[PDB]
RNA sequence: UAGCUAGUAGGUGGGGUAACGGCUCACCUAGGCGACGAUCCCUAGCUGGUCUGAGAGGAUGACCAGCCACACUGGAACUGA
RNA sequence: CCCGCAGAAGAAGCACCGGCUAACUCCGUGCCAGCAGCCGCGGUAAUACGGAGGGUGCAAGCGUUAAUCGGAAUUACUGGGCGUAAAGCGCACGCAGGCGGUUUGUUAAGUCAGAUGUGAAAUCCCCGGGCUCAACCUGGGAACUGCAUCUGAUACUGGCAA
């Protein structure tokens, strides 16, 4: 392009809209949870997965994964989500934090102690 | 239609070379002349000369040393559509000052260096490899 | 009215101040018209840590300014000599 | 003594009547420390024999860099298919930085320290041959010289 | 901060001898050197470059001490000033006090010379100096009270200092267990092993 | 002495009142063009001595009302 | 978001401020602004600076300084330099 | 801030170990149990899932997330592109803009020199001083990349006349 092109009509920069719609730029929200849910993964892979539905403070409904051995939901009850995607599942952008609030933690772990936040033993 | 004819020569200059030839001729001016001065005093360029009153022209000879060429390359930076300026500080160095640059002062047209002890700044024309 | 006060920008437990001219009704270390000197009290056993510039206070004292008591004593203690 | 260093190598395909035959193929710059750096390419059934057939074709196509005390003298441009190059001298010091598939071709030349960087698209077998006739192209103040008066 | 760890685990990964356990027997059944320790630590790894990079590092930071933070900062501070980011490097790191402590000969090992120092025992200019984070000026004094003195162990390390080299920028003086600093080192006094310039370029990426 | 600037009339007459246009070049902050730029005042002139199409210089003087702070001194090629 | 604006733009005479002033009054003119963004919408206190990148830039206005506008929500003044 | 008391005492954790990127071997699980940032790994031999032992990286902290910039030459001025990929209007004709052949004088509006006033003090930077060492405080310079005025320069554009 020519410089009077420009000088007519400066250039434009991109919006681009993050993978969050939980938005507000919070690293952490709370929410109250409402049920369980399983469903299949796509083709290349084929398992049992666990998600949950949370309907937010803020008005929104999303859907979060549940990561770890076991869990402890049923009904509605307090936890905390974090950013994250898993590429598997569709529709699901989230996960929930393990070991905090109400979700308790996974039992016997000991190899990769600081995530799923379990009190980890001193013997 | 035409625009300008610093740029057509320079092209001119540059194509001739490239195709190897002896001769390039042109229409004159004074702005032309004061070019190949500097341009020959500098050493470029072989020679100049000019003929005819009504319609004078300039005719230009290359310099050659083996099937190499000299003029390794060149192009003009000043558009008459786009303006350049620059201060004393602002001369730029072309070739980490191997090579020459062509400046166009209040006191006329010189390469660089006496700008630079006169401490002169004014237009800028050409690079030339 | 126009004053000569002291203003500090040490850090806690040690002080540093800085002797200059400004409003009365302006803040303690904010606008300034014009910086004058500085004063060390702590110190060191070094020589240096205690200079102004004369003719400049002579001046603002010319011009209708007045004194506060510490800048008074320290101009008493250094004067052109003492 | 020459150097010599490995850069990539990758596998290829035919896919004749009876199914995938395969076969590799390997590349490699030389240098001795003063300049006078070249480069090879060959191809063979194995690795092994790849490699020493890549260099003992390397041994060709050798060219003449002039260089100053240990940096580069003057910036240079570099263009070939759909890669560009950038240099600059940075006298003393600061080592060379530069991005992969670029490290070898220059630390053979000799030069302990230099500032450069790659524009576009890098794929290894293009970027090479830009330096090489980056330096090709490359003048010394003699040389100028050599054709105006002093 | 400091390793306390095994330090010959450290000694044996690199490749050379570190010169950090420095007893009387410089010899092979306290090492075994060339073994690169481990489960199978007998493969050859075959390096490549950033792990060139890497051990050089790993190399040049075990041998003087130091954690990564401090480096940081010190190579911040080597390449702020003026002149070959690495002469500077090295010069400035070889001026912490306790390696002209540990070279003056008043000890065996950088670490013990550190905890000499952290102990209150080394002196200058009539007063205590605490940290061995201490940068020495040119044309200083290093000496030791009489709290600590009449120790064996001062004793000892001026005994077996000789086998080394004695740098010839430092004043060996050492008459009354009293020395003299002079200058600051230079590239040909220290060994040639180290290479500068990778550590530069490692923290260039 | 006293600053003048030169400009051009583009404008009607009102009873004791010109308007003016000046141009000068500048260079734009980003793209190295140069950009022929206009700007108006009102002027309070005498006895509406100037015409339309007419070179004059300005000065700036006393506000007198609304938008009219400047005032002629003299004209220069009287007329078209 | 393509046409906006009658005290709106000037002139004449009176009244009111520390002062010129459509700051207000009665009269006379037919105007002023606009494609080099007027009116109309959504959004935000502003700088010396901060962060990042080699430079150009790009986001940002945390504390410390400079200046404004604000004291339950709407409006008025007395008093006083 | 100094001096004294037998006193090893009272004091270490956290991520990773297929490529991208430093480091691997066994047992149980066997399209279930599961990871993961992209490639994807799992049906009987997992250097990737769970445990054990070793190794690797930083350490009074280490990993997870949220947000900003460069890697991005992926808004391209310094620095990209339009035959076949995302891209040249269906063609012409012409206001408002932009840009102009070639001489000689005049003009100082651009532009360039020199001086003056002004770009508040912190910070950013360089020589030093001090707190046992730095962080932190501070003495003197440096730039605030402009603005305005005055005196000069006339090769190139600009306004003038032939």
């Amino acid at each position: 392009a020519t410089v009077n092109q420009l000088v007519r009509k400066p250039r434009a920069r991109k919006v681009a809209k993050s993978n969050v719609p939980a938005l507000e730029a919070c690293p952490q929200k709370r929410g109250v949870c409402t049920r369980v849910y399983t469903t299949t993964p796509k083709k290349p892979n084929s398992a049992l997965r666990k998600v949950c539905r949370v309907r937010l403070t803020n008005g929104f409904e999303v859907t979060s994964y549940i990561g770890g051995e076991g869990h402890n939901l049923q009904e509605h009850s307090v936890i905390l989500i974090r950013g994250g995607r898993v590429k598997d599942l569709p529709g699901v952008r989230y996960h929930t934090v393990r070991g905090a609030l109400d979700c308790s933690g996974v039992k016997d772990r000991k190899q990769a102690r600081s995530k799923y936040g379990v009190k980890r033993p001193k013997a | 239609s035409m625009q300008d004819p610093i740029a057509d020569m320079l092209t001119r200059i540059r194509n001739g070379q490239a195709a190897n030839k002896a001769a390039v001729t042109m229409p004159s001016s004074k702005l032309k002349v004061a070019i190949a001065n500097v341009l020959k005093e500098e050493g470029f360029i072989e020679d100049f000369k000019v003929e005819g009153d009504t319609k004078p022209e300039l005719e230009l000879t290359l310099k050659y040393f083996q099937g190499k060429a000299v003029v390794e390359s060149i192009q003009r930076v000043s558009r008459p559509g786009l303006r350049i300026y620059k201060r004393k500080d602002e001369l730029p160095k072309v070739m980490a000052g191997l090579g020459i640059a062509v400046v166009s002062t209040s006191k006329g047209v010189m390469t660089d260096r006496a700008a630079r002890q006169a401490g002169l700044g004014g237009e800028i024309i050409c690079y030339v490899a | 009215m126009v004053t000569i006060r002291l203003a500090r920008h040490g850090a806690k437990k040690r002080p540093f101040y800085q002797v200059v001219v400004a409003d009365s009704r302006n803040a303690r270390n904010g606008r300034f018209i014009e910086r004058v000197g500085f004063f060390n009290p702590i110190a060191s056993e070094k020589e240096e840590g205690t200079r102004l510039d004369l003719d400049r206070i002579a001046h603002w004292v010319g011009q209708g300014a007045t004194i506060s008591d510490r800048v008074a004593a320290l101009i008493k203690e250094v004067n052109k000599a003492a | 003594e020459l150097q010599e260093k490995l850069i990539a190598v990758n596998r290829v395909s035919k896919t004749v009547k009876g199914g995938r035959i395969f076969s590799f193929t390997a590349l490699t710059v030389v240098g001795d420390g003063n300049g006078r750096v070249g480069f090879g390419y060959g191809k063979a059934r194995e690795v092994p024999a790849a490699i020493q057939k890549a260099m003992e074709k390397a041994r060709r196509n050798m060219i003449n860099v002039a260089l100053n005390n240990g940096t580069l003298q003057h910036p240079v441009k570099g263009v070939h298919t759909g890669s560009r190059v950038f240099m600059q001298p940075a006298s003393e010091g600061t080592g060379i930085i530069a991005g992969g598939a670029m490290r070898a071709v220059l630390e053979v030349a000799g030069v302990h320290n230099v500032l450069a960087k790659a524009y576009g698209s890098t794929n290894p077998i293009n970027v090479v041959r830009a330096t090489i006739d980056g330096l090709e192209n490359m003048n010394s103040p003699e040389m100028v010289a050599a054709k105006r008066g002093k | 901060a400091r390793y306390l760890g095994p330090k010959l685990k450290l000694s044996r990964r690199e490749g050379t001898d570190l010169f950090l356990k420095s007893g009387v027997r410089a010899i092979d059944t306290k090492c075994k050197i060339e073994q690169a320790p481990g489960q199978h630590g007998a493969r050859k790894p075959r390096l490549s470059d950033y792990g060139v990079q890497l051990r050089e590092k790993q190399k040049v930071r075990r041998i003087y001490g130091v954690l990564e933070r401090q480096f940081r900062n010190y190579y911040k501070e080597a390449a702020r000033l003026k002149g070959n980011t690495g002469e500077n490097l090295l010069a400035l790191l070889e001026g912490r006090l306790d390696n002209v402590v540990y070279r003056m000969g008043f000890g065996a090992t950088r670490a013990e010379a550190r905890q000499l120092v952290s102990h209150k025992a080394i002196m200058v200019n009539g007063r205590v100096v605490n940290i061995a984070s201490y940068q020495v000026s040119p044309n200083d004094v290093v000496s030791i009270r009489e709290k600590a003195k009449k120790q064996s162990r001062v004793k000892a390390a001026l005994e077996l200092a000789e086998q080394r080299e004695k740098p010839t920028w430092l004043e060996v003086d050492a008459g009354k267990m009293e020395g003299t600093f002079k200058r600051k080192p230079e590239r040909s006094d220290l060994s040639a092993d180290i290479n500068e310039h990778l550590i530069v370029e490692l923290y260039s990426k | 002495k006293i600053r003048t600037l030169q400009g051009r009339v583009v404008s009607d007459k009102m009873e004791k009142s010109i308007v003016v246009a000046i141009e000068r070049f500048v260079k734009h902050p980003i793209y190295g063009k140069f950009i022929k730029r206009t700007t108006k005042l009102h002027v309070h002139d005498e006895n509406n001595e100037c015409g339309i199409g007419d070179v004059v210089e300005i000065r700036e003087c006393r506000p007198l009302s609304k938008t009219k702070s400047w005032t002629l001194v003299r004209v220069v090629e009287k007329a078209v």
